[PDB]
DNA sequence: CGAGTAGCACGTGCTACTC
DNA sequence: CGAGTAGCACGTGCTACTC
């Protein structure tokens, strides 16, 4: 009957959904350095480590932006010095 | 007996995964304060990590250039003055 | 309209690890 | 069959939202 067809549809669609979710987990795991040789890392470890890794990349950007800003001000300073010294 | 216990431990385990998804969601700018399925969260996290690694790489690339520039200027300032 | 779908929760049984 | 339990994946439950 229809109820049985619906039951079967539910089982097959949910099974496929699980499969796709596992695909997404593996794809994310592959982007985390720390999980390089840990293809069996459980779902929760992939989550926690993806999170840790993302936070490190953002902080890592804040540091790089601070450094570039410093190097730039440094450059203009060096040029300012050259102008004061004049040629030989 | 051990049946109801096992069921509680499994619910707790899933709950931890739920919390972890929420913490991941909070880490990706595009998902912050938004609604997304778990599949979207994993997928967006993945794209954001690739994007960020190519963004910082470009940052370092600009930094090393400035590095080469300042080093040369330092050379000039050295070999210059009241000759 | 009220049945179909999406997407997460649950119960459960089996493996492997650890004591 | 040792006991406890993390992790997994299946079938099924649950329901807000849709057409």
């Amino acid at each position: 009957g229809h109820m049985n067809v619906k039951r079967r549809t539910h089982n097959v669609l949910e099974r496929q959904r699980r499969n796709e979710l596992k695909r997404s987990f593996f794809a994310l795991r592959d982007q985390i350095p720390e999980l390089e040789n840990n293809e069996k890392a459980p779902k929760v470890v992939i989550l926690k480590k993806a999170t840790a890794y993302i936070l490190s990349v953002q902080a890592e950007e804040q540091k790089l932006i601070s450094e570039e800003d410093l190097l730039r001000k440094r450059r203009e300073q060096l040029k300012h010095k050259l102008e004061q010294l004049g040629g030989c | 007996d051990k049946r109801a216990h096992h069921n509680a431990l499994e619910r707790k385990r899933r709950d931890h995964i739920k919390d972890s998804f929420h913490s991941l969601r909070d880490s990706v700018p595009s998902l912050q304060g938004e609604k997304a399925s778990r599949a979207q969260i994993l997928d967006k996290a993945t794209e954001y990590i690739q994007y960020m690694r190519r963004k910082n790489h470009t940052h370092q690339q600009d930094i090393d250039d400035l590095k080469r520039q300042n080093a040369l200027l330092e050379q000039q300032v050295r070999a210059l003055g009241g000759c």
